[PDB]
RNA sequence: CGCGACCUCAGAUCAGACGUGGCGACCCGCUGAAUUUAAGCAUAUUAGUCAGCGGAGGAAAAGAAACUAACCAGGAUUCCCUCAGUAACGGCGAGUGAACAGGGAAGAGCCCAGCGCCGAAUCCCCGCCCCGCGGCGGGGCGCGGGAAAUGUGGCGUACGGAAG
């Protein structure tokens, strides 16, 4: 019953809401089974990127957040295409793909191009084999110097 | 070939046998009931020391699993003696009992000797 | 009854041969604490269950 | 007499089974000895040969599929008992062979395009 | 190839051809038990999209479903309830008859895997499914790592838990606006996580 | 007489014992078992006796294979090998 | 009349495998109440909840758009925060009640049928030799058998593909 000028306030526990409690004592522990699961995949990919695949710059939907840039699902196959990278290949070398995205612009076209040329000379090529260097590998001493990149890869900035 | 019958029945179709690639289970078990394992001990019991004494027998107990026929072949193979018949009950200890009558060209009590009950 | 079966004569010779007092060598040992039979079973109280 | 496992293995087939009923009949004057009123020093003997008929036994029937599963060995079809028992699901698992089997379709996508030891620069 | 004059033929079943074929195997397939072993599938055609390729360890077992919805199995017509429970007759079973038939053929057959199903006849009180069934343990299956999926002990009774394909189309599941109330795994993992209190440490 | 007098004619019993359970809830006429029930593969168990089922499910008896499985599972269910001898 | 083919349904202690039952916290498929709330009560609410039935797994289900959107556009699924006690539902009463965008955890993609091309190029199984494995696999060697043109295998699947 209402005693007063009070708030006309409806509660959501007319069910059996006390058997369906989701308490949060799993998340220290979860934090660190992430965290544990995060640097033993990190030590696997042993020289590459710890964050993983190159996502493109990627305009958000709706009016409300179109003044802002994200990171994308993947490439388009005509940004691969342009930039002159084979969509089997480029999954590879570490190049997030995705067939799904169109392009309806030059800029965000032309922009996920120059971030696939600037990725292509950031990156360093290990040989299939350690004792046969092959045509499409880089130097001995450009190879020495691959350190893992923590943080995401190129770091997209509005 | 022509129809007597109006009625149509199942022709005897050809049935081979079991010619297996393997055995199932590779060796045949044992038989855990032996011979000594049939026959667990004797009554030195009074009314049983005058059943051996008065009617010429032997009173065993014996595993409850037991014929009348496998206490005989049992009692003539552990005490090389022969068996007129076998009398079987089983107590209510829940143990069966045999009153093994043996054949009369045998004393029992000089057989009960020979078992080594006193 | 006199008329019984191999099953029950054999439910009743398990539930004699349980119906005995505890040997009394059994309260001298190191981590003793039976004191009497407690499970012990008398044909006129308790009717044994069938 | 102490009976041990060690010098049952290398003895026969026929020498076992002898020493098994012979156990048998010792083991046969001792139920009778308990029966018979008296013989502590005998009562106690009764486990010494129900453990030594245990172990003639365990070499009779360990030199029994030591020879099986070394007959079986090199035949594809072996008895229920000689078959590796694991869990029943474990059994009914893919093979070592059948899980390593790539399509042809599959094989090419790792040969073309084998995945890459690559690192990026800051 | 003759597939594709198959598929479109099957779709002119109001022609004298086809009404001719529906309505005789109709008549055939009445005089057969409620379940039974087809020697082949009825549809060559309809066999290849779902899956069936011919070779040895693929099964394929005719199944009618007595047709109509489902009444309320109630003693005299009696939900002793309030009157939005006093319904009974007109009443509708969640589940299609083509996955009806898919979890006869599959329990009847528990050494087997259901595949998939196609509809092959219906008359007034029946419908006719042949129900593609498959041996996960015939090696022509067990090798092929292509088919070895339902070799896997993952996929034991798929027709049981709607994960064929006549029995997916029952739970209201797919992407975007109409399939909001199966957004998770189903509608029961839907439900739980709208009607679960997230009581966080701090909060 | 519904009481003491009615309580004197009870000399034929319903139940035995079952052969699956053990319970003395094998009934003779209808040949089932009100436990676990019997001639029906599959055992007789309900929800809306939780108490019921902690009396007989895994923890009950001996477990006298499923025991050394919980043994055998921890060196990874290995077979064939015995150890190196003396 | 006989004989050989095929089709179709049979019988076998036929050779070899396979399913059954249990557990059931979690998961999937159904089926499915009334307490209660509305200060009565019937729609609603309780609640697609309990009970009932089936099927699993170490996770399950879901999943690579017949999507969101209406932007300068995003791009499988799952989960978390938020959106939001909101749009909406409702004797519009009691009550019920999402979604997208955004920020994260994780991040991975794929295969057929069809259409067509190559002499079925494909597959299962039995005999012997030979390595060899307590996941029965490897190499031979057989006018040895069978499945399969009512379609096996390779290429190839909407991101297009194939041939020259």
């Amino acid at each position: 019953a209402p005693s007063r000028n009070g708030m006309i306030l409806k509660p959501h526990f007319h069910k059996d809401w006390q058997r369906r409690v989701a308490t949060w004592f799993n998340q220290p522990a979860r934090k660190i089974r992430r965290r544990k699961a995060r640097q033993a995949r990190a030590r696997r990919i042993a020289p590459r990127p710890a964050a993983g695949p190159i996502r493109p710059i990627v305009r958000c939907p709706t009016v409300r957040y179109h003044t802002k840039v994200r990171a994308g699902r993947g490439f388009s196959l005509e940004e691969l295409r342009v930039a002159g990278i084979h969509k089997k290949v480029a999954r590879t070398i570490g190049i997030s793909v995705d067939p799904r995205r169109r392009n309806k612009s030059t800029e965000s076209l032309q922009a996920n191009v120059q971030r696939l040329k600037e990725y292509r000379s950031k990156l360093v090529l290990f040989p299939r084999k350690p004792s046969a260097p092959k045509k499409g590998d880089s130097s001995a001493e450009e190879l020495k110097l691959a350190t893992q990149l923590t943080g995401p890869v190129m770091p997209i900035r509005n | 070939k022509i129809r007597t019958s109006p009625t149509f029945r199942r022709p005897k179709t050809l049935r081979l046998r079991r010619q297996p690639k393997y055995p199932r289970k590779s060796a045949p078990r044992r038989n855990k009931l032996d011979h000594y394992a049939i026959i667990k001990f004797p009554l030195t019991t009074e009314s049983a020391m005058k059943k051996i004494e008065d009617n010429n027998t032997l009173v065993f107990i014996v595993d409850v699993k037991a014929n009348k026929h496998q206490i005989k072949q049992a009692v003539k193979k552990l005490y090389d003696i022969d068996v007129a018949k076998v009398n079987t009950l089983i107590r209510p200890d829940g143990e069966k009992k045999a009153y093994v009558r043996l054949a009369p060209d045998y004393d029992a009590l000089d057989v009960a000797n020979k078992i080594g009950i006193i | 009854s006199s008329h019984k079966t191999f099953r029950i004569k054999r439910f009743l010779a398990k539930k004699q041969k349980q119906n005995r007092p505890i040997p009394q060598w059994i309260w001298m040992k190191t981590g003793n604490k039976i004191r009497y039979n407690s499970k012990r079973r008398h044909w006129r109280r308790t009717k044994l269950g069938l | 007499a102490k009976i041990k496992a060690r010098d049952l293995r290398g003895k026969k087939k026929e020498e076992l089974l002898k020493q098994l009923d012979d156990l048998k009949v010792e083991l046969s004057q001792l139920r009778v000895a308990k029966v018979t009123g008296g013989a502590a020093s005998k009562l106690s003997k009764i486990r010494v040969v129900r453990k030594s008929i245990a172990r003639v036994l365990t070499v009779i029937n360990q030199t029994q599929k030591e020879n099986l599963r070394k007959f079986y060995k090199g035949k594809k079809y072996k008895p229920l008992d000689l078959r590796p028992k694991k869990t029943r699901a474990m059994r009914r698992r893919l093979n070592k062979h059948e899980e390593s089997l790539k399509t042809k379709k599959q094989q090419r996508k790792e040969r073309l395009y084998p995945l890459r030891k690559y690192a990026v620069k800051a | 190839g003759a597939y594709k004059y198959i598929q479109e033929l099957w779709r002119k079943k109001q022609s004298d051809v086809m009404r001719f074929l529906l309505r005789v195997r109709c008549w055939q397939y009445r005089q057969l038990s409620a379940l039974h072993r087809a020697p082949r599938p009825t549809r060559p055609d309809k066999a290849r999209r779902l899956g069936y390729k011919a070779k040895q360890g693929y099964v394929i077992y005719r199944i009618r479903v007595r047709r109509g919805g489902r009444k309320r199995p109630v003693p005299k017509g009696a939900t002793y309830g309030k009157p939005v429970h006093h319904g009974v007759n007109q009443l509708k079973f969640a589940r299609s008859l083509q996955s009806v038939a898919e979890e006869r053929a599959g329990r009847h057959c528990g050494a087997l895997r259901v595949l998939n199903s196609y509809w092959v006849g219906e008359d007034s009180t029946y419908k006719f499914f042949e129900v593609i069934l498959i041996d996960p343990f015939h090696k022509a299956i067990r090798r092929n790592p292509d088919t070895q999926w339902i070799t896997k002990p993952v996929h034991k009774h798929r027709e049981m838990r709607g994960l064929t394909s006549a029995g997916r189309k029952s739970r209201g599941l797919g992407k975007g606006h109409k399939f909001h109330h199966t957004i998770g795994g189903s509608r029961r993992a839907a439900w739980r996580r709208r009607n679960t209190l997230q009581l966080h440490r701090y909060r | 007489t519904k009481g003491t007098s009615s309580f004197g004619k009870r000399r034929n019993k319903t139940h035995t014992l079952c052969r699956r359970c053990g319970s003395k809830a094998y009934h003779l006429q209808k040949s089932t078992c009100g436990k676990c029930g019997y001639p029906a593969k599959r055992k007789r168990k309900y929800n809306w006796s939780a108490k019921a089922k902690r009396r007989n499910t895994t923890g009950t008896g001996r477990m006298r294979h499923l025991k050394i499985v919980y043994r055998r599972f921890r060196h990874g269910f290995r077979e064939g090998t015995t150890p190196k001898p003396k």
